[PDB]
Order: C-alpha cells, then structure tokens, then sequence
C-alpha cells in the first residue's frame, strides 16, 4: 500500500536554487537543508 | 563470480530541469503506446 | 518522495504526469488552471500580486 | 468484491468512453481500450497517447501591438529568436500572430513583462489591395 | 487498504492533474493540490 499510494513517478526531482515564481512564496513545503531531516515545517508540526 | 549482495534502494534517476521565468518545452512527437492492466 | 512530487507540481505542470517533464513559467501554469475551470485567462494577469 | 467493483467501473469509463482522470486507464494521456477475457479475470489493454522530442523556446504571456494587450484564444505564444508564433498546447506548430488567434483586454501596462510585436490583420491589406 | 486506495485515486487525480468531480479534491472548484508525508499517512493541501 505505502509503494503504491507514493511510488509514483521515475525520476527524482529538485527544484532550482532561484526562487523567481513571480510572487508566489513556497518557503513552507519545499525542505529545509538546514536540519537532518530534510522536511519542510509544517512536516515538523506534523510530526511533532 | 556470482554472489549475494545488500544495498541501499536507489529511489531513482535523479532529474534536474532548467526552469526559467520565460522558458517553455513543447513536444513535437509522439508515441502511441499500449498498456496492459490485470483485475 | 514527497519532494520530488512537489518540485515536479511546480516546475512543470501536469505535463510530467503523462510523459517528460517540460518546464514552463509557473504563473502561465496559473493561467491554464483558470483556464480549466472556465475563468479566461486575462483575470490572472491583471491581478497577480 | 471491491476489486469487481473497481474492474465494473474501469469497464464502464475506460472502455465505452473517454475518460480525463489522468492515470485512470493507463500511464499517459489517455485514448481508448479494449477488453480480454481470462481465466477469473479481465485484461485491458489501454491504448495511450505520449509525446517525445520537445525542444526549448522562448516565451511572453501577451502582447502589447497598439497599446492593447493580445492574448492568446487557445495556445501559447513562442518566440524561436527572431519571430513570434501561436502554437497550441501539446504539438509544435507555428502560425502567424492574427485578429483571430488572440483577443483584446485591456491595458498592456498592468500585465508583467508583455513583449511589444505586431498584429497581422487581413483586413488592412484587403483594404489596402483594392486601394 | 480500502482508505489507502482512496489516498492513492487523490494522489493520482489531484496531484498529477486537474479533476473536474466536484468536491472531490475539496470545497469549491478545484484548482491543484500538494502532498505532505505524515506518520503513517499523508495529508492533502487542495488549493481552490
Ligand atoms: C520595451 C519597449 O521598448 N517598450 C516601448 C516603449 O519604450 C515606447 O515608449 C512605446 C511607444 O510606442 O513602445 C513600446
Ligand atoms: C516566505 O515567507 C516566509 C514567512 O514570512 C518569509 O520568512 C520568507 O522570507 C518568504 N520568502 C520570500 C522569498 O519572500
Ligand atoms: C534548454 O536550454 C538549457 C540551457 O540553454 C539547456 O540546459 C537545456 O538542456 C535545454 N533544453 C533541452 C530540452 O535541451
Ligand atoms: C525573469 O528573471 C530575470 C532574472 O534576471 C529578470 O531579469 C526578468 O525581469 C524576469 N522576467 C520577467 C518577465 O519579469
């Protein structure tokens, strides 16, 4: 169930370092580098 | 010369693109392909 | 997973879903949703901030 | 049972008809199917649409000919360097820029990064001719 | 299972795509979603 409901796609992406989206600011859900988990905040909330 | 081995999974081929403000892909070809699926 | 996932939504549209992934402007992927869902383009461009 | 439900209703789209949820009948934009019997069990064979060889362009969301903003009826302006075409969404083919491909809104000073072009009516040359 | 293949349908329409079922990927119409890892699950951002 866990492979079928993420393994989805067969490549790994990566957004750009840039970050000229026009306005819009996804700074919540893309990941943080700055922590050993890679996650985005409101991951951490998640599992805090 | 043939053996067991461990490893880590590789997820996949990592892919970076190039995106750009002003940059658009677009195809030119294509492919008719068939599936098969099994209930 | 999860990362991929999101930087495929917003780099490339729902193109790579179906095939290679294309990159194109991500207010023009805006556009083509209101596009989707009957609302004509140009409300997007006069109104993006 | 609920995989004879979930095949009862794979039949019921993918098969008399054509479907828009997308990896619903197989990877890839969908065309249309066809069904096989085996033994306690159905095969489907999805035949799908994918397309390959894309190249690089440049582009503009509008454009600014008199000071009235253009924009595109259904497709997508492209710029290969040193013209401006209209194309659709999913096949490479340029056409010229015209009355009938685009449609007038506005003020071209509101829309970020328009890029000033040409407008090819014909009615002016038609005008023009007889003239 | 049942609730699994329900996240793996919205995952595939909501995601990857744009659906036109009304409610299906929440209140009003739709316009794009983003998935978030949680434990033992995952949860849907449905922008509209
Ligand atoms: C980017 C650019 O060149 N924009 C020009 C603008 O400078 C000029 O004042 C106007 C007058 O036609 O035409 C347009
Ligand atoms: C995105 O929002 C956060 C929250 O205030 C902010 O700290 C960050 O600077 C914003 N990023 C950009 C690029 O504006
Ligand atoms: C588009 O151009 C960039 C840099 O100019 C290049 O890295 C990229 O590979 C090009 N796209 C394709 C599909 O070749
Ligand atoms: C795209 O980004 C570049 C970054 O150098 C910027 O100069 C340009 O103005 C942007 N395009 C538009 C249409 O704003």
């Amino acid at each position: 169930n866990t492979q079928e409901v993420f393994a989805q796609v067969k490549q790994i992406y990566k957004t750009p370092p840039i970050k000229d989206f026009g306005g819009f600011n996804f700074s919540q859900i893309l990941p943080d580098p700055s922590k050993p988990s890679k996650r985005s905040p409101i991951e951490d909330l998640l599992f805090n | 010369s043939q053996s067991i081995i461990a490893y880590t999974m590789s997820l996949g081929a990592e892919n970076s693109v190039a995106y750009s403000n002003n940059s658009i892909a677009i195809p030119t070809n294509f492919t008719i392909s068939v599936t098969t699926e099994i209930l | 997973y999860t990362s991929a996932l999101l930087a495929g939504t917003i780099t490339s549209g729902w193109t790579f879903g179906a095939g290679p992934a294309l990159q194109i402007p991500f207010p023009m992927q805006m556009a083509y949703r209101f596009n989707g869902i009957g609302v004509t383009q140009n409300v997007l461009y006069e109104n993006q901030k | 049972r609920a995989s004879a439900n979930l095949a009862a209703t794979k039949m019921s789209e993918c098969v008399l008809g054509q479907s828009k949820r997308v990896d619903f009948c197989g990877k890839g934009y969908h065309l249309m199917s066809f069904p096989q019997s085996a033994p306690h069990g159905v095969v489907f064979l999805h035949v799908t649409y994918v397309p390959a060889q894309e190249k690089n362009f440049t582009t503009a969301p509008a454009i600014c000919h008199d000071g009235k903003a253009h924009f595109p009826r259904e497709g997508v302006f492209v710029s290969n360097g040193t013209h401006w075409f209209v194309t659709q969404r999913n096949f490479y083919e340029p056409q010229i820029i015209t009355t009938d491909n685009t449609f007038v809104s506005g003020n071209c000073d509101v829309v970020i990064g328009i890029v000033n072009n040409t407008v090819y009516d014909p009615l002016q040359p038609e005008l023009d001719s007889f003239k």
